[PDB]
C-alpha cells in the first residue's frame, strides 16, 4: 500500500545485491621528503599509501 | 682506548647498587635491626598484628621472649 | 599507602619537569613554526583520515591469544590441586586447541597481510 | 654576592650546555655533505665534541646548509628553519651556500643562503674540509661562549 | 617420509622442535615412575587444620597422638 | 580512608558517562582504560587482586587493538571530545550534579541499604579468616582446571570457534 | 624514612640512565673506531647533563594541529611508569613488597605503549601516526609470547612473586632449564623496549622519528629517558629471573653488585646489539614473534606444565 | 532442568558449585554458609510454593546473614544517638573506645 | 558495599543508555557495550569477595573471555562495513527498509 513516505521506495534486487555508488579510494599523500635522511637530500617523492 | 669508558660504567654500576642497600640498610633501622615482615597470607598479617599488640608500644618488631610469661 | 605515595611522587617529579620545561624557556610563536611537519613540504591534507590497516585479523586473533592467556596464568596454583591428571589435561587440551586455531589461521594466510 | 656576577656565572652554565650539545639536523644538498659525513667520521668524531644528528627540526639547534640552494628548495629550507625551536643557530658550508658560488649566474639558485634564513657562521670551500667544518663548529662554539643574555636582561 | 623430515629439520627446525617437545610433554608422564607423587605431595602438605575426631572407642587404626605410630608416614617424601 | 572505595566507584561511573556520550572513540578508549584501572583498584580494595590485574591487562589489549582500528574506520576530520559539543560538555556537567543530588537526597529520604554517608567505610570487608593461608583470588580462577572443567572447555571452544568466526567474516 | 628510600631508589636511577646514554655512545663509538664524547668533561661525563640542561632551556612546541591534552600526558606517563617499574625490584629487598608483582610489570609495561600512541596521534603528523601504529604492531606481536615465556618460567617458581625467585636460584640459574625461554624473552625485551634491531617506533631511516617528530625539548627528554630506563629495568628483569645473583641473607650487598654486574652486560649487550645489527621490517617481527617464537613457546608451555609432575618437582605456596 | 540430561548420566557439570554452601576450595567456607544450608534443607521435598511461606523464617535469616540491612540499621542508630549525646555534652566515650585500650593478648 | 554496588548499577545504566542511544559511530557503541562489561564483571567479583565463595570466582573470567569474542566480531563486522561504505557510520546501513 503507497503512502507519502513509502513513494521513494524502490523494490529490492532480485539477488539481494545492489548496484552501490562506487566509493572512490582515498589513498593517503605523503611528501616523503626533502630533509627526510633516506631521502638523499633533494628527494621529494611525493607517494600514496594505502596503509 | 677501550679503558676510557670504565668510568661510565663504574658510575652506574654503584648507582646501581646503591637502591638495593640502601632498601635493606632502612628497613634494619626502621624494623628493629630485622627483616621487613613479608606478609604473603592473612596468618603473618595475624602474626604481625599479635606481636604488635603484645608489646608495649604498638610496633610489631619489639620482640617479647620469655621475660614477660611470668 | 606506600605504592600511592611512590606513584605520586612519580607524578609530581614528571609535572615539575614539564612545567619548568614550559615557563623557564624564552618563546617566540608563529603561525610557521607551530605548523606540522611534514618533510620541508605543506601537507596534502589531514593525519586524520582513515590510515588503512593490513593486519586486523592478527589484531582480533591476539584479542582471543590474551584471553587464553588469562586463562593459563591460573596454573602456578592449579598445580598444587590434587586432581593433577585433571589440571595436565586441561592445559593440555587448552594449548593444542589454541595451536590448532593459530595453525588454521597460518595456512588460511590469516597472519599474511592485506596488500 | 653581587647579582650581577651570579648572572654572569649563570650565563656562562646556559651557554656551555647550549654549546657543549649541539645537535645539527640530518640537512644535506649536495656535495658539502660528503664532508659534513667525513666531519662524523672517525678521523674527525663529532660526538667527541656533543655532536648529535636528528632527523627533526623540532629537536635539532643548528642546521648546515651543505650545498647548493635552488630555488625550488628554498622554501622548504626556511619552512624547516622556521621549525627549528630556539635558540637556533645556522652555518652556511661551501660556496653555494654562501653566495651561489660555481652556479652564482644561474636562474635556478639563490645567491646565498642568507637570503633566505639568517646565518651565524660562513665556511668557505668547494667543499670545505671537514676539518674547516669542524672550525666553523668551534667558532660557533665561541660565538655561543658570547651570548651575554641574561645580563643584558638584567641590564633593562 | 624420511626426507620430509629431513628437509623440514633442515629448512622449519621450529615447528619440528614444536611438534616434537608436544609429544614429549604428553608422553613422559604416561612413562616416569614419579608422577604418582605430585598429588600425593599436594596432598601432604597441611593447608588446613587436622580437625580431631571423638574417641568413640572404635578407632583402632586412628592415633591419640601425632607421635604416635599410626596413620599416614611421611618418609616416602623424606628420602625421595 | 572510609571514603576511599566510594570515591573509587563515583570515578568509575563519571568514566562510563563520560564514555556514554560518545566521543571520538580515542577518548572512550581512554576512559575504559581509566575505568578499568579505577575497577583494578576497588577489586584490590575488596580483597582480590588477580582479577583486577587480569581485566585490567585484557582492556589494555582491547583498547590497543580499538585505537589501531579506529585510526582506520572511525575517525573524522575533526574529532569530537567531551568540550566540542556544549550540549555534550553541559549534559555530563548534568550528569555530575544529578549523582550529587541523587546521592544526597537518597540519604536524606531513603534508607541506609543503598548510600549511607554516615557509617561510610564500615561495610567493606565483612568477615575474614585471620588465621588462613589458601585466601587468594587465583585458587577459584584454578578451580576451572580441577573442579568447574565445564568453564574452560566451554571458554576453549568459545575462543576456537571466535577464531574460525572472523576469518569467515574477514573473508572477501 | 620511606621518602629518603624513595630518593635513593630514584635518583640513582635517573644517574644511571643518564650514564647509560653516555655508556652507549662511547661504545658506539669504539666499535664504529671512535671515541665518543671526551671534550665536555673528564671522558665526557657532563654530556648527559649538558643534553638535558639544553633540553629543558629550549623553547617547547605547541602546535596547532595537536591535542595538547594527550600531547602533554603521554611524556608524563611514560616517565612515571617508568620510574615505577623499578619499585616492585628485589636488589635483594624491595621497597614494595607485591605477591603479583610479575603481573604488575606487564600491566604497567602495556600501559606505556599508550603514551607512544596518544602522542603520535595528538601531535597530528602523518610520520607520528605511522610510528603509533607500529608501536600496534609491534605489541600485538610481542605480547603474546612475553606472558607464556615468563608462565612457563614461573612454573618452577611457584607464584608470581619476584622475591620467590631469590630462593628459586638459591642453588642453580634458572637458565639451564630455560634457556630458550630466556633467548625468546632477551628479543621480546629488546621489542618492549623498541630499541634496535626493533627500533621501529622511532625508525629515522623510515619515519624521520616517529612519535617524536613533533615533539621537542622537554617533553622530548621524558620519553629519552623513560626509554633509557626500561632498558636497565628490563635487564634486571631478566637478571633477576634466568641470572641469579647469590643471595645470602647476611650477605644483601653481594646480591646487589652481581645484579649489578649483570644488569651492565645486559645493557651493554643491548647496545652492542645496536651497533651490530640492520632494522627489521615491522611485519617480520609479527611474522617471526608468530610463526617462531609463539608454536616453540606453546610446546615449551606445555613441557613445564608436565615436568613438575613426572619430576615431582611442583613448587610450593609459599 | 528443561533437558535433565546431567540427572539422567549421573554427572555434574554446572549444578556443584551453584549456591554458596557448595563445596568450595580447601573447605573454606563461604559466609552464610550455615544459613544456606537450613534453608536449602527446609525447602527439600515440599516445592517452592509451600517453602515460601514454611522456610521464610531460614531464609529471612539468610538474607540478613547476606545484606545485613538490620545490622548496619542498629549500628547507624547507635551511631546517631551517641552523635546526639557528645553533640549536647551527654556522653564520653571509654578509654578502649579511643585507642587508649589494654591491648590483649 | 551497597554504595559501590548501586554506583556500579548507575554505570552499567550509563552505558546501556549510551548503548541505546546511537550516534554517528558504531565503534563507540561497541565501547559502551565493553563498558557494560567492566561493571558487570567488577559486581561479580566484588560479590564473590564479599560472600568469601572462591567457586564463583572462575565466573567473571568467563564473563570476560565472552565479551571480548563478541567484541572481535563485532570489529570485524567494522570492517565490512568500511570496506562497503567507506565509513563506520549508522545512517548508511538504512536501505532493508525495501
Ligand atoms: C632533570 C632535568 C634537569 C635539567 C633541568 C635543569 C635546568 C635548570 C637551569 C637553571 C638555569 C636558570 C636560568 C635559565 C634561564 C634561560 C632562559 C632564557 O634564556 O631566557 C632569557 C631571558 C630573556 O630576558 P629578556 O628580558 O632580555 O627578553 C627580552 C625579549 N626578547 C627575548 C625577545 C629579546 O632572560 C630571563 O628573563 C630569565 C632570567 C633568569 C631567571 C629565570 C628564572
Ligand atoms: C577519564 C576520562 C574523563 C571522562 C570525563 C571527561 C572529563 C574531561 C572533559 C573536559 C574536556 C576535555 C577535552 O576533551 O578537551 C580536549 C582535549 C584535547 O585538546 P584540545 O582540543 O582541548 O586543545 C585545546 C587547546 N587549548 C588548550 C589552547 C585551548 O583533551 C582533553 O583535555 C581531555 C583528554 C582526556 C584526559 C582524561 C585524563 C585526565 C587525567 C588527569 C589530568
Ligand atoms: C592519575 C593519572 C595517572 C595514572 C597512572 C598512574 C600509574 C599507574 C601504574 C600502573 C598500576 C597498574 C596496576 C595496579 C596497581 C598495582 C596493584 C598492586 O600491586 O597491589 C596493590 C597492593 C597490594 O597488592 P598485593 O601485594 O598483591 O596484596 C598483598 C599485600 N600484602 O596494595 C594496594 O592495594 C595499593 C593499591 C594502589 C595501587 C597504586 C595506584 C596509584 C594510582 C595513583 C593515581
Ligand atoms: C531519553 C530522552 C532523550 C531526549 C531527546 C534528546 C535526543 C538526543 O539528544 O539523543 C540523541 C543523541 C545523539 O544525537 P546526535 O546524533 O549526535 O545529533 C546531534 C544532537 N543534536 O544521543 C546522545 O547524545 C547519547 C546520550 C547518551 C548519554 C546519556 C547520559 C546523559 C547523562 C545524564
Ligand atoms: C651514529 S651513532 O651510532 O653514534 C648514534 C647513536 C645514538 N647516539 C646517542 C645516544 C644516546 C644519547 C644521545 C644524545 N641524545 C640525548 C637525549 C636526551 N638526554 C636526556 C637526559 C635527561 C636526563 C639526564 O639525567 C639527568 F639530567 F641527570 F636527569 C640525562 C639525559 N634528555 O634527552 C635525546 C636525544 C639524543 O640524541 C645520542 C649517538 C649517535
Ligand atoms: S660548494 Fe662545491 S663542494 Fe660544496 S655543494 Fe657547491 S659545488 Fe659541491
Amino acid at each position: 500500500y503507497p503512502s507519502k513516505e513509502t513513494a521513494h521506495w524502490k523494490p529490492p534486487p532480485w539477488n539481494d545485491v545492489d548496484i552501490l555508488k562506487e566509493k572512490a579510494v582515498t589513498n593517503m599523500t605523503l611528501n616523503f621528503g626533502p630533509q627526510h635522511p633516506a631521502a638523499h637530500g633533494v628527494l621529494r617523492l611525493v607517494l600514496e599509501l594505502s596503509g | 682506548m677501550w679503558f676510557e669508558i670504565l668510568p661510565g660504567l663504574a658510575i652506574m654500576g654503584v648507582c646501581l647498587v646503591i637502591p638495593g642497600v640502601s632498601t635493606a640498610y632502612i628497613h634494619k633501622f626502621t624494623n628493629g635491626g630485622k627483616e621487613k615482615r613479608v606478609a604473603r597470607v592473612q596468618y603473618q598479617w595475624y602474626l604481625m598484628e599479635r606481636d604488635r599488640r603484645i608489646s608495649g608500644v604498638n610496633r610489631y618488631y619489639v620482640s617479647k621472649g620469655l621475660e614477660n610469661i611470668d | 599507602m606506600n605504592l600511592y605515595t611512590v606513584i605520586f611522587i612519580n607524578i609530581l617529579l614528571s609535572l615539575t619537569l614539564i612545567l619548568v620545561a614550559f615557563w623557564l624557556p624564552q618563546m617566540n610563536l608563529y603561525s610557521e613554526k607551530a605548523n606540522p611537519y611534514e618533510c620541508g613540504f605543506d601537507p596534502t591534507s589531514s593525519a586524520r583520515l582513515p590510515f588503512s590497516m593490513k593486519f586486523f585479523l592478527v589484531a582480533i586473533t591476539f584479542l582471543l591469544f590474551d584471553l587464553e592467556i588469562a586463562l593459563l596464568l591460573p596454573l602456578p596454583w592449579a598445580i598444587q590441586t590434587i586432581k593433577t591428571s585433571t589440571m595436565m589435561i586441561m592445559a593440555f587440551i587448552l594449548v593444542t586447541i589454541l595451536s590448532l586455531g593459530l595453525a588454521y589461521e597460518w595456512t588460511q594466510k590469516g597472519l599474511e597481510w592485506t596488500e | 654576592s653581587r647579582a650581577e656576577y651570579v648572572v654572569t656565572k649563570l650565563d656562562d652554565l646556559i651557554n656551555w650546555a647550549r654549546r657543549s650539545s649541539l645537535w645539527p639536523m640530518t640537512f644535506g644538498l649536495a656535495c658539502c655533505a660528503v664532508e659534513m659525513m667525513h666531519m662524523a667520521a672517525p678521523r674527525y668524531d663529532m660526538d667527541r665534541f656533543g655532536v648529535v644528528f636528528r632527523a627533526s627540526p623540532r629537536q635539532a639547534d643548528v642546521m648546515i646548509v651543505a650545498g647548493t640552494l635552488t630555488n625550488k628548495m628554498a622554501p622548504a629550507l626556511r619552512k624547516v628553519y622556521d621549525q627549528m625551536p630556539e635558540p637556533r643557530y645556522v652555518v652556511s658550508m661551501g660556496s653555494c651556500a654562501n653566495g651561489g658560488g660555481y652556479y652564482h649566474y644561474s636562474y635556478s639558485v639563490v645567491r646565498g643562503c642568507d637570503r633566505i634564513v639568517p646565518v651565524d657562521i660562513y665556511v668557505p670551500g668547494c667543499p670545505p674540509t671537514a676539518e674547516a667544518l669542524l672550525y666553523g663548529i668551534l667558532q660557533l662554539q665561541r660565538k655561543i661562549k658570547r651570548e651575554q643574555k641574561l645580563k643584558i636582561w638584567y641590564r633593562r | 617420509i624420511s626426507a620430509f623430515l629431513k628437509n623440514a629439520w633442515a629448512k622449519e627446525p621450529v615447528l619440528v622442535v614444536s611438534f616434537s617437545v608436544w609429544g614429549l610433554a604428553i608422553i613422559m608422564p604416561m612413562i616416569s615412575p614419579y608422577t604418582k607423587y605430585a598429588s600425593m605431595i599436594n596432598k601432604a602438605t597441611p593447608y588446613n587444620y587436622p580437625v580431631p575426631v571423638r574417641d568413640d572407642g572404635n578407632m583402632p587404626d586412628v592415633p591419640s597422638h601425632p607421635q604416635d605410630p599410626l596413620g599416614p608416614s611421611l618418609d616416602w617424601l623424606k628420602n625421595l | 580512608m572510609n571514603n576511599y572505595i566510594f570515591v573509587l566507584s563515583s570515578l568509575f561511573l563519571v568514566g562510563c558517562l563520560g564514555l556514554a556520550l560518545k566521543p571520538s572513540p580515542i577518548y572512550g578508549g581512554l576512559g575504559l582504560i581509566v575505568s578499568g584501572f579505577v575497577g583494578c583498584l576497588m577489586v584490590l580494595g575488596f580483597g582480590g587482586s588477580f582479577l583486577g590485574l587480569m581485566v585490567f591487562l585484557i582492556y589494555l589489549g582491547g583498547m590497543l587493538v580499538v585505537f589501531g582500528y579506529t585510526t582506520a574506520m572511525a575517525t573524522e576530520e575533526y574529532p569530537e571530545t567531551w568540550g566540542s559539543n556544549w550540549l555534550i560538555l553541559g549534559f555530563l556537567v548534568l550528569g555530575v550534579i544529578m549523582e550529587v543530588f541523587l546521592i544526597c537526597v537518597l540519604n536524606y529520604y531513603d534508607e541506609v541499604g543503598v548510600i549511607n554517608l554516615d557509617g561510610l567505610g564500615d561495610w567493606l570487608m565483612y568477615e575474614v579468616d585471620d588465621v588462613g593461608v589458601m585466601l587468594e583470588g587465583g585458587i577459584g580462577v584454578a578451580a576451572m582446571y580441577s573442579c568447574a572443567t565445564w568453564m574452560m572447555v566451554v571458554a576453549g571452544w568459545s575462543l576456537f570457534a571466535g577464531i574460525f568466526i572472523i576469518i569467515e567474516i574477514t573473508r572477501d | 624514612m620511606f621518602f629518603i628510600n624513595i630518593l635513593t631508589l630514584l635518583v640513582p636511577i635517573l644517574i644511571a640512565m643518564a650514564f647509560l646514554t653516555l655508556v652507549e655512545r662511547k661504545i658506539l663509538g669504539y666499535m664504529q673506531l671512535r671515541k665518543g664524547p671526551n671534550i665536555v668533561g673528564p671522558y665526557g661525563i657532563l654530556q648527559p647533563f649538558a643534553d638535558a640542561m639544553k633540553l629543558f632551556m629550549k623553547e617547547p612546541m605547541r602546535p596547532l594541529t595537536t591535542s595538547m591534552s594527550l600531547f602533554i600526558i603521554a611524556p608524563t606517563l611514560s616517565l612515571t611508569l617508568a620510574l615505577s617499574l623499578w619499585v616492585p625490584l628485589p636488589m635483594p629487598h624491595p621497597l614494595i613488597n607485591l605477591n603479583l608483582g610479575i603481573l604488575f610489570i606487564l600491566a604497567t609495561s602495556s600501559l606505556s605503549v599508550y603514551s607512544i600512541l596518544w602522542s603520535g596521534w595528538a601531535s597530528n603528523s602523518k610520520y607520528s601516526l605511522f610510528g603509533a601504529l607500529r608501536a600496534v604492531a609491534q605489541t600485538i606481536s610481542y605480547e603474546v609470547t612475553m606472558a607464556i615465556i615468563l608462565l612457563s618460567v614461573l612454573l618452577m617458581n611457584g607464584s608470581y612473586s619476584l622475591q620467590t625467585l631469590i630462593t628459586t636460584q638459591e642453588h642453580m640459574w634458572l637458565l639451564l632449564p630455560a634457556w630458550p625461554m630466556a633467548m625468546m624473552w632477551f628479543i621480546s625485551t629488546l621489542a618492549e623496549t623498541n630499541r634496535a634491531p626493533f627500533d621501529l617506533t622511532e625508525g629515522e631511516s623510515e619515519l624521520v622519528s616517529g612519535f617524536n617528530v613533533e615533539y621537542a625539548a622537554g617533553p622530548f627528554a621524558l620519553f629519552f629517558m623513560a626509554e633509557y630506563t626500561n632498558i636497565i629495568l628490563m635487564n634486571a628483569l631478566t637478571t633477576i629471573i634466568f641470572l641469579g645473583p647469590l643471595y645470602y641473607i647476611n650477605l644483601p650487598e653481594l646480591y646487589s653488585t652481581n645484579f649489578m654486574m649483570e644488569a651492565l652486560l645486559l645493557s651493554s649487550t643491548f647496545l652492542w646489539i645496536r651497533a651490530s645489527y640492520p632494522r627489521f621490517r615491522y611485519d617480520q617481527l609479527m611474522h617471526l614473534l608468530w610463526k617462531n617464537f609463539l608454536p616453540l613457546t606453546l610446546a615449551l608451555c606445555m613441557w613445564h606444565i608436565s615436568l613438575p609432575i613426572f619430576t615431582a618437582g611442583v613448587p610450593p605456596y609459599m | 532442568p528443561f533437558l535433565d540430561i546431567q540427572k539422567k548420566l549421573g554427572i555434574s557439570l554446572d549444578r556443584h558449585f551453584m549456591f554458596l554452601s557448595a563445596e568450595q576450595p580447601y573447605k573454606n567456607a563461604a559466609r552464610c554458609h550455615a544459613f544456606e544450608k537450613e534453608w536449602i534443607e527446609c525447602a527439600h521435598g515440599i516445592g517452592g510454593t509451600r517453602a515460601k511461606k514454611e522456610c521464610k523464617i531460614e531464609f529471612d535469616d539468610f538474607e540478613e546473614c547476606l545484606l545485613r540491612y538490620k545490622t548496619m540499621r542498629r549500628m547507624h542508630d547507635i551511631k546517631k544517638q551517641r552523635e546526639k549525646l557528645m553533640k549536647e555534652g551527654k556522653y564520653t566515650p571509654p578509654p578502649h573506645h579511643s585507642g587508649r585500650e589494654e591491648p590483649r593478648p | 558495599m551497597p554504595s559501590t554496588f548501586f554506583n556500579l548499577t548507575m554505570a552499567f545504566s550509563l552505558s546501556l543508555l549510551g548503548t541505546l542511544m546511537f550516534r554517528s559511530h558504531l565503534m563507540s557503541t561497541l565501547l559502551c557495550l565493553e563498558g557494560m562489561v567492566l561493571s558487570l564483571f567488577i559486581m561479580t567479583s566484588v560479590t564473590s569477595l564479599n560472600s568469601n565463595s572462591m567457586s564463583s570466582m572462575p565466573i567473571p573470567i568467563t564473563i570476560l573471555v565472552f565479551a571480548a569474542c563478541e567484541a572481535a566480531v563485532g570489529l570485524a563486522l567494522l570492517v565490512k562495513v568500511s570496506n562497503t561504505y567507506g565509513t563506520d557510520y549508522v545512517q548508511n546501513l538504512n536501505l532493508l527498509q525495501c
